[PDB]
């Protein structure tokens, strides 16, 4: 299938950047 | 700890820590075996170097 | 798309050598 | 017994001259390029 | 990772977690070994198994065929796949005689305090040396070739074109 | 595995050197003779028996 | 002097697990569009 | 049958066991003679 | 450092003792190495060509080795040529 | 001109080196620190932090 | 008293950065060339270096990746001619004659010199020993044979070390096949500078960590047995000298913190200064060793040895470098 | 003090070739083509 | 037991230690030194390479090499008593059994010298930093020496032990690998390079931050190795680099830790890229540009000048730096720009 | 061969004038570990 | 230029991951 | 019960820096390698 080749890593930093910033968050809560 | 059926079956396999012979014990026995151990590294080495030569060995794809 | 990707990480370098210098931790004696 | 300054300076210049033979191997016999 | 507390773990006198590493490789050697030799005799021999992958010198005939030991010293020539098996069987029981052997007799004294064989991290130390020493020799069999890395399913190798292996029997 | 093997050797050292010197990776003992160090002091380097 | 407005941010393990259920089924929905 | 190849092998087998044989059998003599008091 | 207990290097090579014998040893090994060469001996124990040694009178092919098991007979093989 | 090009401008740039060499010394000797700095009397001890 | 002002701010040793009156200069002139660099390794068109109409295209957005980006040369029909933009008739004639590359390096060098002088000025304000700035002229001298010594000795700033990686590794080709240098004593001089600071680097590195007094646990790094600016030191000299006095012999090891420290500065300082030296000096054409068919037998063959398939190897290089800038027999330019 | 020792024979094993292979090499610089 | 008696006369305290590892470490070392030294006096390369390469021969020090054995031998052991040299001492030189000689007894010196490092910091009570920094030497001495020419046909392509012959190596990896292009030398040139940084202004910071322990000039007297203070300011040299650089060292062990981390490190991604090459797998080339250089005979890149320099050293050099291909190429296939 | 014999000779001379000049001092070591 | 497809996302995976690790610890170090 | 082994973890401010670094020029050495 032809499909859009950013698709790949447009898909993939939709998910790590979000993903990232709420472990961030939540590691160093537990820390505290 | 906890007990568990399977530990109490592998118990004994585990109850002997720390435990020795005294002095060098078997030490010559298991440095002979390193010593035929290394003389048959040897010689197979030498075997694929080629630098052994033995007949009805032909170190080839041809065999 | 290469240079772009070049330039980035080039400007996050320049960016980290800011806050290692201004932002650094302060040693204390 | 003999005073070391001596040695270091025999022995020194024994040096610059088994060295100085070699470079004037450099320009005569083999590997003078003549 | 739970239940990380067993009682298995715990040393009868002491209480403290200890593991006996000497009759730990004894068993596993002796693992070790029956498995090897069920390899080789089963497995590798078609007794009970598919065999292996073997061909024609310049590998144009290739298939999956079972194989007879070879007990000769041609069995250490490694583009015989008979030495394989050979070793297998031959390595499996020494395997299984020294897995007993290192389950029934204690480590001497001297040896257990210089090899350190009350901290694991000696074990780790070497058998990380025995897997280099593993990992250097499958790169050497596959570059150079051998039985075990035929021409059919990994390519042929640089020194046949060196030597113009394939342009002399053409 | 040519390189992976290479960098295996490192392993070994290292894991290696952990086992043996275990005692003393976190640092020597704070106040270490120097006599222990200084030569012609002991017979045999490091025995504590065997100052001449 | 240290700044007097600085609160400690916070986000326990509840918030976490929805937050990446979030993300993820977002993602699951909106990839087959990013390749179109 | 022994190859002249196996010939040169066991020969190198010996030379280097009289080599590590006479390096021990020199050592081991020197430290007795010397011990450490 | 103190020091290990051996005869220090400095009063040695300073002692006549010394230089009595090592007024004979060293240079008796520099004629001795000298003799090695002028006798023409290392050539014939190394396997050195001299000068006159790496052609035959009207040849410029190097006597390169090719076979791997029979590479003493073709080295000796170059020697006869010559 | 090879010999006298080369020649020189390695003493040109050692003698550069030189002036370095004697300038800050003299410069560290007039102030009165140029075997080291006082203990009892460290300047950087005394000044404030950069952070 | 307002001019005095300006003065105190200047040599002010609370100021985050140093300024300084060497500052005054290298701020700016760094500042200049920093951009023009960064602009230049982007942005810029292809440049004829060779002056025989042949662009080479150097920046990132003409098909460059970082490897093979570079900054280029001014054009050989330039020479040694001083380029700035107002001696162009348009920024494109500029960019086209390789203007950025003397803007650049000319900002640069006069920036690093700064640079080393700057060095000085804080040692004197803060009471130090002002020697650091005399280890630094050991690659400052580098770049000068590379950017500034080696143009003026050929006649060209087209000769120069291309601000780029792969520009960098044809200018040390192009060299070997002109100078030799890898048989010319100062860069062995060099070699035995960066080796050796590299190995006593490491050396110097593994005795102090292996010496170092148990102050923390197994469960923390061992740097947090050192608090910055505590009155002992954190290691045991005497142990570490024990050590390496026994892996050699005791004479062959440094018991002199000072000593040991001044050497580890004397060693490869001194070996850069060398090699420095030898681009500088093989930049009026005293070329390395030249041992092409020295041996010689009997009848009068050649006999080759190691440096005759070196020479073959330099032939290759020499027939090649700028393929179409040759007319005549003999590459003197 | 002792004469023979370790360190007399790490010397000699260095020091007694190497003045016989200054010698040779001391007549090589004599051999003409 | 005569165990315990030997260990105590092995690890006595003398000029030159000896121990466990001086049983491997002193003779190999020994063989593999002297083994050059009399190769480079003595023995030739002229029935390997074609080569003179002996004081004998008239080669002087920069051009003396001990070479590596010929195409013909494969990766042979070139033993002695082996089935090449058949215990002709004679005959063994001129087939280049000295270059195996020195390369495998030199080899288990390495060993025994890494050994002897273990040895003696258990002895003294330190720990084995010193050992584990020197694996770098051997990582690079296993890949490049004995790895490399394993991968590759012979020991013939290995380096050969001498001055010009190094060289050699040197623009033999440019011209067919272009090794200069591989991003693993160039950690390892930074490594290097880095570490003379290092080692540099680590030496003048400490020699210039010197505290006042004497009234001389020269301050080495101003020393005693049993002083428990330290004989710089650390404080005044981190507000000096803070100011100058921006940043600065502000912990010794993690200063002196580094030290270590940047050379040795640098020479393991060196030896990493050498094993590839072992395989001519090398970062020779850029497929994105050698298709647009194919298709633009106008693009040009100081890539692309680079490979025409490696086209030149290959075709020119080959034949005599490979006499066993019995290469013969007529001028006119020779690669050559104008004039010259 | 001869040579062999021409190139040891010294060789052996040496030794020899050493030992006679440090036998008296040689023995007595061994006297003394013994 | 006709480069890797492949090129960009491997580039971005192997800053954005091992850096990612990095904060991580940090953020929770100074949380401690 | 809870498990007496684990441990804290900790990664300074600099050694952020220093680990951000040695990413960030890794990845601007073999990026051009990546995209061939
Ligand atoms: C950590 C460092 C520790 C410290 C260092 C310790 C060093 C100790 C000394 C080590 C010495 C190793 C010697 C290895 C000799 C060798 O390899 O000798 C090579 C031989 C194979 O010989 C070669 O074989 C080739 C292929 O031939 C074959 O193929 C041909 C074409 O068809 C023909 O058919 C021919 O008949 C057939 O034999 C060519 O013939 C070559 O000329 C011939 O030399 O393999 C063999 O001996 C055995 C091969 C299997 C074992 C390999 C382990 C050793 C090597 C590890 C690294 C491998 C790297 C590979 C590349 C990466
Ligand atoms: C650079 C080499 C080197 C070094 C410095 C060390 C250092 C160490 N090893 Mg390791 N080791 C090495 C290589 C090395 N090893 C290799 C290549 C192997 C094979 C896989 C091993 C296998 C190994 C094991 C199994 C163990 C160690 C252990 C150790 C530690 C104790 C010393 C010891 O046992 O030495 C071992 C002895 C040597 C390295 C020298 C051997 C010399 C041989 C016998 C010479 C053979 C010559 C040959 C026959 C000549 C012809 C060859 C030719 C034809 C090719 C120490 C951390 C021990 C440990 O971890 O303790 C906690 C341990 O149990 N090592
Ligand atoms: C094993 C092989 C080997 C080795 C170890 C060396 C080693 C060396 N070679 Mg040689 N070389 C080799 C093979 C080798 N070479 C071969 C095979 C060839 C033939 C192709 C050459 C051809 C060759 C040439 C043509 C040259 C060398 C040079 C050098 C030196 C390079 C380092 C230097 O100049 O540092 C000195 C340090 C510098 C130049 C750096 C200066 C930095 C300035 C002051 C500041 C820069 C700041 C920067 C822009 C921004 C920083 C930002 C930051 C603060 C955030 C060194 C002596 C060079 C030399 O000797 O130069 C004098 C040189 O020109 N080599
Ligand atoms: C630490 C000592 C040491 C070590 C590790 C080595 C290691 C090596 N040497 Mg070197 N060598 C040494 C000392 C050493 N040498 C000394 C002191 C000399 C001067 C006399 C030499 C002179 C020398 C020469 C002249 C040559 C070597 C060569 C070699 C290599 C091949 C060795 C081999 O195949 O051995 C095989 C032997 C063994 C591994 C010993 C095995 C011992 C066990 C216990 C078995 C015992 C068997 C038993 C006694 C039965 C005997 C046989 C019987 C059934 C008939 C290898 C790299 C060769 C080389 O480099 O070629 C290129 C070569 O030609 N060495
Ligand atoms: C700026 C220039 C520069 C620099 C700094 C480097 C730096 C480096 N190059 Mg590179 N290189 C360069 C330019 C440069 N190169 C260029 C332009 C080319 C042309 C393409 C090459 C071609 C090249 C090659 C072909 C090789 C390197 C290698 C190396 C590494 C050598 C490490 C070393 O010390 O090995 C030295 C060797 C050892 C440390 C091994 C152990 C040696 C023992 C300890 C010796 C003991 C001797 C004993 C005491 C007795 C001696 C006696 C005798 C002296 C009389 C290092 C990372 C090597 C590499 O990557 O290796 C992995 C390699 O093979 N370079
Ligand atoms: C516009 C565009 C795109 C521009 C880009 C153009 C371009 C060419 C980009 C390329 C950029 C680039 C850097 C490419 C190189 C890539 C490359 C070679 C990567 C290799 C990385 C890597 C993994 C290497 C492995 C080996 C390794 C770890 C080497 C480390 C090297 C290293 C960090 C060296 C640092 C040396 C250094 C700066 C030391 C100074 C430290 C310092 C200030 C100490 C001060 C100090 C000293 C004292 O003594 C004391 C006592 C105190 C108290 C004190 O403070
Ligand atoms: C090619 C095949 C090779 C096979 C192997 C052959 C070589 C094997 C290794 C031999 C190594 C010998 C090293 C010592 C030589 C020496 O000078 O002897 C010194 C010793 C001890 O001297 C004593 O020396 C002592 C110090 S120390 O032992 O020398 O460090 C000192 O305390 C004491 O006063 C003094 O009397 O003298 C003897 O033991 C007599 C026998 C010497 C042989
Ligand atoms: C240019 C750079 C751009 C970077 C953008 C980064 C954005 C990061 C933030 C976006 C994500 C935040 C998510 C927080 C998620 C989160 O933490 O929720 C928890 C939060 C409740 O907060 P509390 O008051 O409990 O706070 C307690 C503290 O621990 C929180 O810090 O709810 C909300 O914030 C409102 C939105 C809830 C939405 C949750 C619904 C999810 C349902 C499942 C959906 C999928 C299934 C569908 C089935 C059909
Ligand atoms: C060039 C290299 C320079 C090195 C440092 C020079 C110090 C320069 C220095 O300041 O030395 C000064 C020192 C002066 O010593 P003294 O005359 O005061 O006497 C002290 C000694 O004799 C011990 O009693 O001279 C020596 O020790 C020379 C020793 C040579 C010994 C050679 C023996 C070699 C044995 C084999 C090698 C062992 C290596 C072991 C690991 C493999
Ligand atoms: C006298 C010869 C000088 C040669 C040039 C200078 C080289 C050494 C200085 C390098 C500067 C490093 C950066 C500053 C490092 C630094 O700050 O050093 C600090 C160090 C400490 O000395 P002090 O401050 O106690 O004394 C300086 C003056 O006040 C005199 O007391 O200075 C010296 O040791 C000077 C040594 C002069 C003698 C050195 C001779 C070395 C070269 C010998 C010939 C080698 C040829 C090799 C050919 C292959
Ligand atoms: C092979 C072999 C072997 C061995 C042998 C040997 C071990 C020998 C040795 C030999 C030797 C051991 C030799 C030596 C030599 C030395 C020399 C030859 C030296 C020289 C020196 C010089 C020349 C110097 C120079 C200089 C310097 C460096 C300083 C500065 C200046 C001058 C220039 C003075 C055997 C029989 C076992 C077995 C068989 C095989
Ligand atoms: O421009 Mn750049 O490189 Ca100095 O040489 Mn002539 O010119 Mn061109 O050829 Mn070769
Ligand atoms: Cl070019
Ligand atoms: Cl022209
Ligand atoms: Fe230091």
């Amino acid at each position: 299938m032809e499909v859009n080749q950013l698709g790949l890593i447009a898909t993939a930093l939709f998910v790590l950047v979000p993903s990232v910033f709420l472990i961030i968050l939540y590691v160093q809560t537990e820390s505290q | 700890a906890r007990r568990t059926w399977l530990g109490d079956i592998l118990r004994p396999l585990n109850s002997e820590y720390g435990k020795v012979a005294p002095g060098w014990g078997t030490t010559p026995l298991m440095a002979v075996f390193m010593g035929l151990f290394l003389v048959f590294l040897l010689i197979i080495l030498e075997i694929y170097n080629s630098t052994l030569i033995l007949d009805g060995v032909n170190v080839s794809w041809k065999a | 798309m290469e240079t772009i990707t070049y330039v980035f990480i080039f400007a996050c370098i320049i960016a980290l050598f800011f806050f290692a210098i201004f932002f650094r931790e302060p040693p204390r004696i | 017994r003999i005073p070391l300054w001596i040695v270091a300076t025999v022995a020194g210049m024994g040096v610059i001259v088994i060295v100085g033979l070699f470079f004037y191997g450099a320009y005569a016999g083999l590997g003078s390029s003549l | 990772w739970v239940y990380w507390d067993l009682e298995l773990f715990r040393d009868p006198r002491t209480g403290e977690p200890a593991l006996d590493l000497p009759k730990m490789f004894g068993i596993h050697l002796f693992l070790a070994g029956l498995l090897c030799f069920g390899f080789g005799a089963f497995h590798l021999t078609g007794l009970f198994g598919p065999g292996m992958w073997v061909s024609d010198p310049y590998g144009l005939t290739g298939s999956v065929q079972p194989v007879a030991p070879e007990w000769g010293p041609d069995g250490f020539n490694p583009y015989n796949p008979g030495g394989v098996v050979a070793h297998h069987i031959a390595a499996g029981i020494v395997g299984i005689i020294a897995g007993l052997f290192h389950i029934l007799v204690r480590p001497p004294q001297r040896l257990y305090k210089a090899l350190r064989m009350g901290n694991i991290e000696t074990v780790l130390s070497s058998s990380i040396a025995a897997v280099f020493f593993a990992a250097f020799v499958v790169a050497g069999t596959m570059w150079y070739g051998s039985a075990t890395t035929p021409i059919e399913l990994f390519g042929p190798t640089r020194y046949q074109w060196d030597s113009s292996y394939f342009q002399q029997e053409i | 595995h040519a390189v992976f093997a290479l960098l295996f050797f490192f392993g070994h050292i290292w894991h290696g050197a952990r086992t043996l010197f275990r005692d003393v990776f976190s640092g020597i003992d704070p106040e270490l003779s120097p006599e222990q160090v200084e030569w012609g002091f002991y017979q045999k380097v490091g025995d504590v028996t065997t100052r001449r | 002097e240290p700044n007097p407005n600085r609160q400690p941010v916070e986000l326990n393990r509840t918030s976490l697990y929805l937050g990446l259920l979030l993300i993820l089924v977002l993602a699951l929905l909106f990839s087959s569009y990013f390749f179109n | 049958t022994i190859t002249p190849s196996l010939k040169g092998f066991f020969i190198g087998l010996l030379s280097g066991a009289v080599v590590l044989g006479l390096t021990f059998a020199v050592l081991i003599a020197i430290s007795q003679i010397d011990k450490v008091q | 450092a103190g020091t290990t207990g051996e005869r220090p290097f400095s009063d040695i090579i300073t002692s006549v003792r010394y230089w009595v014998i090592h007024s004979i040893t060293i240079p008796a090994l520099f004629i001795a190495g000298w003799l090695f060469v002028s006798t023409g001996l290392a050539y014939d124990v190394f396997g050195t060509p001299r000068p006159d040694s790496y052609y035959a009178q009207e040849q410029r092919s190097i006597p390169l080795v090719t076979d791997r098991f029979e590479a003493k007979q073709q080295v000796e093989t170059f020697l006869e040529q010559l | 001109r090879s010999w006298l090009a080369t020649s020189h401008f390695v003493l040109a740039f050692f003698f550069l080196v030189g002036h370095l060499w004697h300038a800050g010394r003299a410069r560290a000797a007039a102030a009165g620190f140029e075997k080291g700095i006082d203990r009892e009397s460290e300047p950087v001890l005394s000044m404030p932090s950069l952070d | 008293n307002l001019w005095e002002r300006f003065c105190n701010w200047v040599t002010s040793t609370d100021n985050r950065l140093y300024v300084g009156w060497f500052g005054v200069i290298m701020i700016p002139t760094l500042l200049a060339a920093t951009i023009c660099f960064v602009i230049a390794f982007i942005a810029a068109p292809p440049v004829d270096i060779d002056g025989i109409r042949e662009p080479v295209s150097g920046s990132l957005l003409y098909g460059n990746n970082i490897i093979t980006g570079a900054v280029v040369p001014s054009s050989n029909a330039i020479g040694l001619h001083f380029y700035p933009i107002w001696e162009a008739a348009s920024l494109d004639e500029w960019l086209y004659n390789g203007g950025p590359y003397q803007l650049i390096i000319f900002h640069f060098l006069l920036g690093a010199s700064c640079y080393m002088g700057r060095q000085w000025e804080l040692s004197y304000r803060l009471g130090m020993r002002p020697w650091i700035c005399v280890a630094y002229s050991a690659p400052l001298a580098s770049a000068f044979a590379v950017f500034l010594i080696y143009p003026i000795g050929q006649g060209s700033f087209s000769d120069g070390m291309p601000l780029g990686i792969s520009g960098t590794f044809n200018f040390m080709i192009v060299f070997q096949a002109e100078h030799n240098i890898l048989m010319h004593p100062f860069h062995q001089l060099g070699v035995a500078g960066v080796f050796g600071g590299a190995l006593f680097c490491a050396m110097h590195g593994s005795l102090v960590t292996s010496s170092l007094i148990r102050e923390t646990t197994e469960t923390e790094s061992a740097n947090y047995g050192y608090k910055f600016g505590q009155e002992e030191e954190t290691y045991n000299i005497v142990a570490a000298h024990g050590y390496f006095g026994r892996l050699i012999f005791q004479y062959a090891s440094f018991n002199n913190s000072r000593s040991l420290h001044f050497f580890l500065a004397a060693w490869p300082v001194v070996g850069v200064w060398f090699t420095a030296l030898g681009i500088s000096t093989m930049a009026f054409n005293l070329n390395g060793f030249n041992f092409n068919h020295s041996v010689i037998d009997a009848k009068g063959n050649v006999i080759n040895t190691w440096a005759d398939i070196i020479n073959r190897a330099n032939l290759g290089m020499e027939v090649m470098h700028e393929r179409n800038a040759h007319n005549f027999p003999l590459d003197l330019a | 003090y002792p004469i023979f020792t370790v360190r007399w024979v790490a010397v000699h094993t260095l020091a007694v070739p190497t003045i016989f292979f200054l010698g040779a090499i001391a007549a090589m610089q004599f051999i003409q083509r | 037991g005569w165990f315990d008696i030997l260990d105590d006369w092995l690890k006595r305290d003398r000029f030159v230690f000896v121990g466990w590892s001086g049983i491997l470490l002193f003779p190999c070392a020994y063989l593999a030194l002297g083994g050059w030294l009399t190769g480079t006096t003595f023995v030739t390369s002229w029935y390997t390479h074609g080569l003179a390469s002996s004081y004998l021969e008239g080669c002087n020090f920069l051009t003396v090499a001990v070479s590596t054995p010929a195409n013909s031998m494969g990766h042979s052991l070139l033993l002695l008593w082996g089935p090449e040299a058949q215990g002709d001492f004679t005959r063994w030189c001129q087939l280049g059994g000295l270059w195996t000689f020195i390369a495998l007894h030199g080899a288990f010196g390495l060993i025994g010298f890494m050994l002897r490092q273990f040895e003696i910091a258990r002895l003294v009570g330190v720990r084995p930093y010193n050992a584990i920094a020197f694996s770098a030497p051997i990582a690079v001495f296993v890949s490049v020496f004995l790895i490399y020419p394993l991968g590759q046909s012979s020991w013939f392509f290995a380096p050969s032990f001498g001055v010009a012959a190094i060289f050699r190596f040197l623009l033999f990896f440019q011209g067919f690998h272009n090794w200069t292009l591989n991003p693993f030398h160039m950690m390892g040139v930074a490594g290097v390079l880095g570490g003379a940084l290092l080692c540099a202004i680590h030496g003048a910071t400490v020699e210039n931050t010197l505290f006042q322990d004497g009234e001389g000039a020269s301050t080495f007297r101003a020393f005693n190795p049993t002083q428990a203070e330290e004989t710089y300011s650390m404080v005044t040299a981190n507000r000096f680099w803070s100011q100058i650089f921006g940043i600065a060292f502000s912990n010794k062990r993690w200063l002196h830790f580094f030290m270590l981390f940047v050379p040795v490190t640098g020479l393991w991604m060196s030896a990493i890229g050498v094993v590839g090459l072992a395989l001519n797998l090398r970062s020779y080339d850029f497929i994105s540009q050698e298709i647009r250089a194919a298709e633009d005979p106008e693009f040009e890149t100081f890539y692309t000048k680079n490979l025409l320099l490696n086209e030149g050293i290959r075709a020119w050099m080959a034949p005599q730096d490979q006499p066993h291909e019995n290469f013969v190429f007529p001028e006119e296939v020779l690669p050559r720009g104008n004039a010259l | 061969d001869w040579r062999v014999l021409v190139v040891l000779l010294p060789v052996l001379l040496a030794a020899g004038w050493a030992v006679r000049n440090i036998l008296p001092y040689a023995v007595k070591q061994v006297q003394k570990l013994l």
